[PDB]
């Protein structure tokens, strides 16, 4: 059983906001299954967006309940989620979630608990464009050794809005690696740097390109971080 | 809606203790309460249900315990893959409410970090700005100080820092300090340097470069 | 909702298995 939730990265305000969540494992007319959304904000607060079922019958958390539908699609198997009138306080991880549920003569009727999560899935919900990102190589020197092992890195700076993800030699580096969390810059834009230490002797042998992709503007970048000699 | 509250809202630990989580609700919830797991990388996941009730998977380690207002997990040999934040839910009232987490992270011995410094790329001179990278790796604990200082003089508001969680295996942080400037700032001044101190540092490190040779 | 009303049905199946 797996649980893929998908929409937009982005969502402008006083818009409607629909992400749709394929399910993997059975069908959702199951009915030994509720479906249900819940979301974290910024913050670490998790907040029960709703509750559905096979049948039909639909549970909304109040301070929702005026803008939210939630629905199945039983022919492709997915589970859907519109929240319209959408402001900044939306801005969240959106999780897609399984729950059982157990009947009368069950050892375990009426506990009710999410046993099944997916992956979530980010919404921000801003005025501003789109912007990607430009990546700027953090280049080996004798600056950036000690000792037997060298640091090098790339540096992903001015873009919005959150999230980038970033690799090394196409996954295949995955030893030392930090890629840190974004920051906030005074223009409103974020801008993190990702950096891998491997021994010095590899260097001049061992290509080392980063990866970086940011989805909401469609950005896939590769730069490649070469010796200098310093 | 039923108020939840966890403490602490953090803790740290050695691999093997016991810790114990406690959580309070504003009404009785009678034991309608589930425990969850939160890791970067995966998706959440349960434990506990029903204050008592272990799922299939999950380490026995964990055990929970409780009633009325007020229950309690606890993790009984903690193993490096339990670091993590732990969340508890009631499930008694129709508008189902989380606790705030909390988050476990290791006790570990002093490391030193290494430090490194990266002055900016032509490429990005040529956009007309200049960041400087500070890159201080693998060290414990999480708190450092990192002064920035150009021909001698302290930055103010020139940086910013950032700090990555703390390494699974490692056990330790790593952080970047980035000081960022205008090609016209930069190209003004010669001697760039990064000032770092740190508990298991006995003296102040220093890296410094000067701007072109 | 219905949700909620399993809590009380929980008691009334009690009352039922005592029997
Ligand atoms: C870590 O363990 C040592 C053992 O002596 C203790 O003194 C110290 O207070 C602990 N620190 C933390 C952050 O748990
Ligand atoms: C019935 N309940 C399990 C939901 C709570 C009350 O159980 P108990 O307090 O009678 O053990």
């Amino acid at each position: 059983v797996q649980l893929v939730e998908s929409g937009p990265g982005l969502v402008q305000p006083w818009g409607t906001l629909s992400l749709t969540c394929r399910v993997s494992g059975d069908s959702v007319s199951n009915d030994n299954y509720y479906w249900a959304w819940i979301r974290q904000t910024p913050g670490r607060e998790l907040q029960v967006i709703g509750t559905i079922y096979y049948s039909g019958t639909t549970y909304y958390n109040p301070s929702l309940r005026n803008r939210v539908t939630i629905s199945l699609d039983k022919s492709v198997n997915v589970v859907s989620l519109r929240l319209g009138s959408v402001s900044a306080a939306d801005t969240a991880q959106y999780y897609c979630v399984r729950m059982p549920s157990h009947g009368f003569w069950s050892t375990s009727f009426s506990y009710w608990y999410f046993d099944l999560w997916g992956r979530g899935h980010f919404v921000a919900v801003s005025w501003a464009s789109t912007k990607g990102p430009s990546v700027f190589p953090l280049a080996p020197s004798s600056k950036s050794t000690s000792g037997g092992t060298a640091a090098l890195g790339c540096l992903v700076k001015d873009y919005f809005p959150e999230p980038v993800t970033v690799s090394w030699n196409s996954g295949a580096l995955t030893s030392g690696v930090h890629t840190f969390p974004a920051v906030l810059q005074s223009s409103g834009l974020y801008s993190l740097s990702s950096v891998v230490t491997v021994p010095s002797s590899s260097l001049g042998t061992q290509t080392y390109i980063c990866n970086v992709d940011h989805k909401p503007s469609n950005t896939k970048v590769d730069k490649k971080v070469e010796p200098k000699s310093c | 809606d039923i108020q939840m509250t966890q403490s602490p809202s953090s803790l740290s630990a050695s691999v093997g203790d016991k810790v114990t989580i406690t959580c309070r609700a504003s009404q009785s919830v009678t034991k309608y309460l589930n425990w969850y797991q939160f890791k970067t990388g995966q998706a959440p996941r349960i434990l506990i249900y029903g204050t008592y009730t272990l799922l299939s998977g999950v380490s026995p380690r964990f055990s929970g315990a409780g009633s009325g207002s007020l229950y309690t997990l606890t993790i009984t040999n903690i193993q490096p893959e339990d670091f993590a934040t732990y969340y508890c839910q009631q499930a008694h009232s129709t508008p189902w409410t989380f606790g705030q987490g909390t988050h476990v992270a290791a006790n570990r011995t002093v490391a030193a970090p290494s430090v490194f410094i990266f002055p900016p790329s032509d490429e990005q001179l040529k956009s007309g700005t200049a960041s400087v990278v500070c890159l201080l790796n693998n060290f414990y604990p999480r708190e450092a100080k990192v002064q920035w200082k150009v021909d001698n003089a302290l930055q103010s508001g020139n940086s910013q820092e950032s700090v990555t969680e703390q390494d699974s295996k490692d056990s330790t942080y790593s952080l970047s300090s980035t000081l960022t400037l205008s090609k016209a700032d930069y190209e003004k001044h010669k001697v760039y340097a990064c000032e770092v101190t740190h508990q298991g540092l006995s003296s102040p490190v220093t890296k410094s470069f000067n701007r072109g040779g | 909702n219905w949700f909620d009303i399993t809590n009380w049905l929980w008691y009334i199946k009690l009352f039922i298995m005592i029997v």
